[PDB]
């Protein structure tokens, strides 16, 4: 997800 | 003693636009498009900045995610309410520098009542003279302020970080006064500024995912995060799973 993609960065 | 005030001030998220093209005639869509976007690139900053927050950490890494899940909303009203009060002294919604809302606006976004009760919000800034300290422990402590009826994956360090960001919040209070009759008199006016933020929040709760479900026939536009943590997380709080914490009844 997005989301995701933004907490990993 | 300024340890907890000099983190809450280095962490602050600068400006932020919107992208709205201010040359373009205002619309429903547009307007709504860009508020969005505009979330979207907030959502990106609140999260770098919730991660920074003296023991933040602590969290659950799940709960980490989840209280910025369902806070969002309050946490943006409530720091864009700031910006109004301290760029146009509240006469217009600051949202970003390149998407401030005057009444045309506010009619044609569809969310006048929404608009006026933010400008309400943004008023009380002025007629309480919020500090810029308090106004930032205040918004650190809305991070903390709305959870799942049936408790977070580990509810202690929860409680144990809210009870103190209120301490601290108790704490700037008690700075340029000597009178506890006073702090109790200000951390009443400021609880109570604290809540009237959720009611607020809860109106473009419903709102936001209205709009979400007819986006596509209305031509507004919402992005990843926005689209995913409405469908997802905004109606655990609308459908009463996950509730604000009040201070007053
Ligand atoms: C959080 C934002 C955007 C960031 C901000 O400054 C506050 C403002 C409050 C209204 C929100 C908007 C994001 C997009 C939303 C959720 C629209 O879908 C309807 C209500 C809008
Ligand atoms: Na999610």
């Amino acid at each position: 997800s997005r989301w995701a993609e933004v907490w990993d960065d | 003693q300024p340890i907890f005030l000099n983190v809450l001030e280095a962490i602050e998220p600068g400006v932020v636009c919107a992208g709205h093209d201010n040359n373009q005639p205002d619309s429903f869509a547009a307007l709504l498009s860009s508020l969005n976007e505009l979330g979207e690139r907030q959502l990106v900053h609140v999260v770098k900045w919730a991660k920074a927050l003296p023991g933040f950490r602590n969290l659950h890494v799940d709960d980490q995610m989840a209280v910025i899940q369902y806070s969002w909303m309050g946490l943006m009203v409530f720091a864009m309410g700031w910006r109004s009060f301290t760029n146009v002294n509240s006469r217009m919604l600051y949202f970003a520098p390149d998407l401030v809302f005057n009444e045309y606006r506010m009619h044609k976004s569809r969310m006048y009542s929404q608009c006026v009760r933010m400008r309400h919000l943004s008023q009380e800034f002025g007629w309480l003279q919020i500090t810029p300290q308090e106004f930032l422990c205040m918004k650190a402590l809305l991070l903390f302020s709305i959870i799942p009826v049936d408790g977070l994956k580990n509810q202690k360090f929860f409680d144990e970080l809210r009870m103190n960001y209120i301490k601290e919040l108790d704490r700037i209070i008690a700075c340029k006064r000597k009178n506890p009759t006073s702090c109790s008199r200000r951390f009443y006016q400021l609880t109570k500024l604290l809540d009237s933020v959720q009611p607020i929040a809860r109106e473009l709760h419903q709102f936001t995912f209205d709009l979400l479900i007819k986006s596509h026939m209305v031509s507004v536009d919402f992005p990843e995060m926005m689209a995913e943590i409405i469908s997802v997380q905004v109606p655990k709080i609308l459908s009463g799973k996950v509730k604000p914490i009040y201070f007053h009844t």
